[PDB]
């Protein structure tokens, strides 16, 4: 089983500097050797065989090379330590002992399984023991997707492999927003190509002026032209030098691992477009194709060893109502301070298909029922996604209460219907669940067998029952004017808008015309009774012959409102065709969480994502971490573990890079665990003294130097600048970590890579927030609205563990006000923020710096309001030295939030920002600089309102994840108030202006208080 | 049939305080609402359905042909597969008194805290039980290795002991036996340690259930105290 902590021994976080290891020699002798904590196995084995000569039967000892060490890990597996570089502390031992054996069997397979097992967080041997045939089928079958993807990787042998590792980071469309085309000089951009002349790295410049829509090969041609121009060549020779050397080189972003491999226009690449809008000069490095391909390993894909007349009727035949016997339950923990009963119900996802029947109330101490339950539903009327939800409950009719629950799929993954006796282990009811049934909870039996086990018997028929194939469904399915005004009005309604019985029947009646409006499919599917084969079969034929829709609209058909596989398969088929790899990376947070809803392990969605992950390493990288971060959860453990196994077995050589990341995080988790536990009541000095001493140790320096940042694996983390590393003030004990950038030309980009490792707080909320903020910025930018947001990187790697990208040269408003500028000591007042900004942007820099603030502030001001993250204070708002505003630490706000107040929200920092937007000016309440700022917010607020459906669907998909602020749709409904979707388009803007005016005037009056944020007013 | 009487007529309250007013109910429990106008809430098929009533021409009706001209005489027709409505949800059910229910909210908090303290020691025990289960499996795999070591000792040492015997070097066999005893003594220490952990496992698994018992005893009270901290509207700030 996955080990609980990241300690070195079971129970002990850190080995003492000297450990007594009981070594089991291969002659049968046990000798106790005092090993150093950081000693490698090579040194331990060497000093062992020297001490072993003192003990009997030492003449039998062969050469040290002919033996390997074996021990038991904290996972309780027998790990054969083939890699003898690994240190004693990094072995994850249960108890300190080592066994000297001679290797048996296949060395390669042994290594790969431990590499995969370490990447997942659980050994592969556990999957081999799972007898569940669905699990073993998924494991065997899913390798088809792995081989398909590997064949595409090795299709264009050298180049396609480089595209896999270094996919072109580009925007979805080459079209340039109106304000971005204006920034470049009449259709062309200035670009600098660099060349490394010798191994003793020095550089040569080649400043070019190129059309923005040039392809990387054309950019190289212009660099060659500039060099060959200065040399004695004829027009034909200059022409030939370009032709014959265009395709021998390759471009790369100076200071990170981002390559221009594909023939996209240069402006479509994100680095260049970012350079264009910011006004920075792109610096690209000239590289040889023969140099990049030399670093590509050429990894192989080898199949593992787990890839090795019955009477049957159809379901469209059997005539009877659903009947289920509740045999007996093993035990129920009750106090005899209260009789108990079993409540059941047949559900189609969230919606129940029929009435919920109960069992007879039986004594508290005797748990037996043995009664055929008769549900109010017809068996052939069942859909494909029909499933049983039941639970054991108790009564004080006076006071009902559930104890243990459990859901089952009424149909197997084979399309077989349940038949006969079945034992089901139940799950415990979550902390915040008062419902008698838990219908949307995870489907299946509890792996933990030491829980209440309720047994039941299903109706056995003559033969084996199976759901009919689609061809049989088409047979049963076989059997105007102008009402187009309503269909096009409810199609543009947000998904959280109510659909009345008038409109549901009106949609079902006019469904054959709805094909002409394909975006109304989500509304139409809700307007169907899923307990009627008549209607279900007619929808099935419509779905298959349904026009493809936008991928943003198709993503809605994968949340908890559409459990039908034909509905999901359509959405996956839409994604397979139309969704770009860019938008895939954008919406990966939702797409991974959506996997949880799918009934079975093997399905169309996992096969789509896994192939794309095995085809694009930037997708696969975050696909890995998003899955691994949910391995702590038992409810998802099995599926995500099996899916991670599929990726790790096929991803290739990046598996080793991921292991280096895992090992690096494991070190950080354990180090923080010590600071949070054990060394809890120690001062900052002592813990920093411990940090410096412990980080300096060779096991830590080796583990956390020379690996790729999980926040962005294009950024390489070199050596630690330990002088900068420190523990942050927060009681959760975060780790500030600084790294040298080992890129050959880090000078021209990231000089320092700084990351915040925090162990304690849940970062899932920040991830989703920063994602939506990024999407909001994208929508504004494509509409020619320049509002510069800063969605800094954030990635959760486990249960309340993750990383945070550090923004350089940024300070909180609180930090800004601490300086003073030699105006006393700490004394400040509103104007100081502006004075600080002017004192650090002088000259003509000032004018552009003020512009950056207003644009960035307007974006966040609008965004925060729509989302409810507006009531922020000096500590949670940051300003860069150039003058870019951005809010931080969104999870802290969500943790600190009945339903009757909020009618008035005073923003005290309105006054401080108005002085920044408009220089000085005693009466800055209304200026020309302010009138511009307001219009920017108006344009933005309405722009998000136009794309409101996207954000609603984005949150709706994030309901599978167990977030306390995202459980029901009532939580998401808040956006409808801020955006005012029911109100008129013009009225919504009039509403917005009122909300802002109230917050402004409220800020003037209120007295803030600096530390505790308590308003005296 | 009046504009407002307070029998099955609330305002245009949200869809959050509607589903929760007929959740786990029979084919009834209905109330009146408004829409983006009139709205009627229904329940049939085990589901929560919603119907709109167009009030144009100063008249009412569900189906296409307009068949009424008042609000409360539209219910009476369908009241007695358009299934009937059964029982309505009242507006009169549990002298300037918001202070006695201050004792039910004090109880709610005093039941939330005690339940949260129990849920804390439920998760803490649940984790520690799973920890001990794996630790036994590690001890078991450890013993299997140490027993496979004894076989390797008896296998290799035979030819050397069956040679020091034919030589009289007794205090050389003693060295071999002294080590084999150390190996066997360590196995007994591991087995004795694993047996003690099995005692701590089942003694905690019993205490684990006692926590679950008290939680299942307290849980019904918390769910019913949720209804008894109800608030009246339009009155600002209360403790
Ligand atoms: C769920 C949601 C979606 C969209 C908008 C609002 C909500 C929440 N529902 C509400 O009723 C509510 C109220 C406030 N604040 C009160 C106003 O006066 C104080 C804020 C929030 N925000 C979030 O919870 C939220 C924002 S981004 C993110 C990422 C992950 C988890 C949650 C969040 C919401
Ligand atoms: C200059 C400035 C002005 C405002 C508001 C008070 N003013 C306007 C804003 C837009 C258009 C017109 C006005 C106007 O009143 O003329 C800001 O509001 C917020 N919040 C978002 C809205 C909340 C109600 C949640 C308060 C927090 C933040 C974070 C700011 O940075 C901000 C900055
Ligand atoms: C993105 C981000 N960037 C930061 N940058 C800095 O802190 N600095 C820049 C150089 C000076 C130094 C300073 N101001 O002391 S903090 C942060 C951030 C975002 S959420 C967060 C919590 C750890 C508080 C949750 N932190």
């Amino acid at each position: 089983p996955p080990r609980p902590s990241s300690g070195e021994l079971w129970g002990i976080h850190l080995m003492p500097p000297r450990i007594l290891v009981e070594c089991l020699l291969p002659n049968g002798m046990i000798v106790t050797l005092e090993c150093l904590r950081e000693a490698t196995l090579i040194t331990i084995k060497h000093e062992l065989f020297k001490e072993a000569r003192k003990y009997p039967l030492h003449q039998l000892l062969q050469d040290e090379s002919s033996y390997i060490f074996v021990s038991v890990t904290q996972e309780a597996e027998r790990e054969e330590f083939f890699d003898e570089t690994r240190r004693l502390c990094d072995l994850r031992l249960f108890q300190p002992f080592l066994k000297v054996i001679e290797p048996v069997g296949n060395r390669e397979e042994k290594i790969l399984n431990r590499e995969i097992g370490f990447a997942i967080g659980m050994p592969v041997c556990e999957f081999d023991m799972v007898k569940d045939p669905e699990v073993q089928d998924f494991r065997r079958n899913i390798l088809n997707v792995c081989k398909e993807a590997v064949d595409l990787r090795d299709l264009n042998s050298p180049h396609s492999r480089a595209m896999y590792v270094y996919p072109p980071n580009v925007e979805s469309s080459p079209e340039l927003p109106k304000h971005i085309y204006n920034k470049l000089d009449k259709g062309q951009i200035i670009v600098v190509i660099w060349v490394i002349v010798s191994p003793n790295n020095d550089k040569q410049k080649y400043t070019l002026k190129i059309n923005h829509d040039c392809v990387p090969e054309q950019v190289i041609a212009e660099a060659i032209r500039k060099k060959t121009r200065s040399m004695l060549l004829s027009s034909e020779q200059l022409k030939l030098c370009v032709l014959e050397y265009q395709g021998k080189y390759i471009l790369k972003v100076c200071g990170c691992d981002e390559y221009f491999l594909e023939k996209y226009p240069l402006s479509q690449y994100k680095y260049i477009r970012s350079c264009i809008m910011l006004g920075r000069m792109p610096n690209l490095m000239l590289m040889a194709k023969e140099s990049l391909y030399s670093q590509l390993p050429m990894d192989c894909f080898t199949m593992p060893s787990y890839s090795r007349e019955t009477s049957t009727k159809s379901l469209w035949v059997i005539n009877s109502a659903l009947r289920i016997k509740i045999l007996c339950a093993t035990y129920v923990n009750v106090n005899i301070r209260d009789k108990i009963y079993v409540r059941t119900g047949i559900y189609h996802g969230g919606e129940p298909l029929c009435d919920n029947v109960n069992t007879q109330r039986v004594p508290c101490s005797n748990p037996r029922w043995n009664e055929w339950l008769n549900y109010d539903i017809y068996i052939p009327d069942l859909p494909r996604a029909a499933r049983l939800c039941l639970s054991i409950c108790s009564v004080k009719k006076e006071e009902h209460c559930p104890l243990a629950w459990g859901n089952i799929n009424l149909f197997d993954y084979t399309d077989t219907l349940v038949s006969g006796k079945m034992a089901l282990n139940l799950w415990p009811v979550p902390h915040g669940l008062e419902d008698l049934l838990n219908p949307i909870g995870v489907t299946g039996s509890n792996p933990n067998k030491e829980t209440p086990c309720l047994e039941l018997e299903f109706d056995w028929f003559s033969s084996v029952v199976k759901f009919p194939d689609m061809s049989v469904i088409e047979e049963h399915a076989n059997w105007r004017e102008n009402d187009k005004e309503q269909l096009k009005a409810i199609s543009t309604r947000d998904p959280l808008s109510e659909i009345t019985e008038q409109e549901k029947d009106f949609l079902w009646s006019h469904r054959h015309y709805c094909v002409t409006i394909p975006e109304i499919l989500p509304k139409l599917l809700l307007s169907v009774k899923w307990n009627s084969r008549d209607e279900v079969a007619q929808m099935y034929c419509l779905v298959k012959d349904w026009p493809p829709i936008k991928p943003e609209q198709a993503m809605e058909l994968l949340d908890c409102n559409y459990p039908d596989p034909m509905v999901r398969g359509f959405a996956v088929r839409c994604l397979e065709k139309y969704l770009t790899d860019d938008k895939l990376s954008q919406y990966l947070i939702q797409l991974v969480q959506v996997l949880k809803y799918e009934q079975y392990l093997d399905n169309l969605l996992v096969r789509f994502l896994l192939k794309k992950a095995l085809t694009n390493q930037r997708i696969g990288h975050f696909f890995f971490w998003h899955l691994k971060s949910e391995m702590h959860n038992k409810t998802v453990s099995q599926r995500f573990g099996l899916l991670l196994e599929s990726y790790c077995r096929a991803c290739g050589m990046y598996l080793k890079h991921l292991n280096r990341q895992v090992e690096a995080m494991e070190k950080l988790i354990n180090l923080t665990d010590i600071l949070k536990q054990e060394k809890k009541d120690e001062t900052q000095k002592v813990q920093m003294k411990f940090l410096v001493e412990q980080m300096r140790r060779p096991d830590f320096m080796d583990a956390l130097q020379g690996f790729l940042s999980p926040l962005n694996p294009a950024h390489q983390l070199g050596n630690l600048r330990l002088e900068e590393c420190r523990i942050m003030s927060s009681a959760k004990r975060p780790l500030w970590l600084n790294w040298e950038n080992p890129d050959i030309m880090s000078e021209l980009l990231f000089q320092n890579n700084e990351i915040i490792f925090k162990n304690g707080d849940d970062l899932r909320q920040d991830m989703l927030t920063l994602q939506i903020i990024r999407i909001m910025e994208n929508i504004w930018q494509n509409q020619g609205l320049d509002l510069r947001m800063l969605p800094y990187g954030c990635l959760s790697i486990g249960d309340c563990v993750g990383l945070i990208e550090v923004v350089r040269n940024s300070h909180t408003i609180m930090q800004i006000q601490c300086k003073g500028g030699l105006k006393g000591a700490l004394q400040f007042n509103s104007h100081t923020l502006h004075q600080w900004l002017k004192d650090k942007n002088k000259g003509e820099i000032y004018d552009a710096a003020i512009d950056l603030f207003t644009r960035s502030c307007a974006g966040y001001c609008v965004a925060t309001f729509i989302l409810g993250i507006g009531d922020r204070h000096n500590s949670n708002i940051m300003v860069k030295d150039d003058g870019q505003l951005f809010h931080i630490d969104f999870g802290h706000f969500l943790d600190h939030k009945f339903g009757y107040k909020r009618e008035r929200v005073p923003f005290v920092l309105t006054q401080d920002f108005l002085i920044v937007i408009s220089k000085g000016a005693q009466e800055c309440t209304k200026t020309r600089e302010f009138e511009r700022f307001q219009e920017m917010c108006y344009k933005a607020y309405l722009a998000i309102r136009q794309h409101a459906n996207l954000f609603i669907n984005l949150f709706s998909m994030m309901l599978g994840s167990g977030m306390p602020e995202l459980q029901s749709f009532d939580d998401i409904a808040y956006i409808r108030k801020t955006l005012a979707l029911d109100k008129t388009e013009q009225e919504a803007l009039e509403y917005f202006m009122k909300q802002m005016n109230d917050a402004r005037h409220g800020g003037w009056t209120t007295k803030m208080d600096w530390i505790f944020h308590t308003i005296k007013q | 049939m009046s504009l407002q009487d307070a029998e099955w007529y609330w305002g245009d309250i949200s869809r959050e305080e509607v589903n929760e007013k007929l959740r786990d109910t029979a084919d009834g429990t209905f109330l009146v609402r408004d829409a983006s106008d009139y709205t009627l809430t229904l329940r049939k098929g085990g589901n929560n359905k919603l119907i709109k009533i167009f009030h144009r021409d100063g008249k009412y009706g569900f189906s296409d042909p307009l068949t009424f001209s008042s609000v409360v005489e539209l219910i009476n027709h369908y009241r007695n597969l358009d299934v009937k409505l059964l029982y309505p949800v009242s507006k009169y059910q549990q002298e300037a008194v918001g202070k006695k229910l201050h004792e039910y909210n004090t109880q709610f908090q005093e039941k939330s805290r005690e339940y949260d303290r129990l849920y804390e020691e439920y998760t803490r025990t649940s984790q520690e039980i799973q920890m001990k289960r794996t630790a036994i499996e590690a001890f078991n795999e450890t013993i299997k290795i140490f027993e496979e070591q004894c076989q390797t000792q008896e296998r290799y040492s035979k030819e050397y002991i069956e040679k020091f015997k034919r030589e009289g070097n007794e205090k050389e066999i003693q060295r071999i036996m002294h080590n084999y005893d150390k190996l066997k003594s360590r196995i007994s220490e591991i087995i004795d340690s694993r047996r003690r952990l099995e005692e701590d496992l089942k003694k905690q698994a019993a205490e684990y259930r006692e926590i679950d018992k008290r939680m299942n005893s307290i849980k019904p009270d918390l769910i019913q105290l949720r209804k008894t901290r109800d608030q009246y509207l339009m009155w600002l700030t209360q403790k």
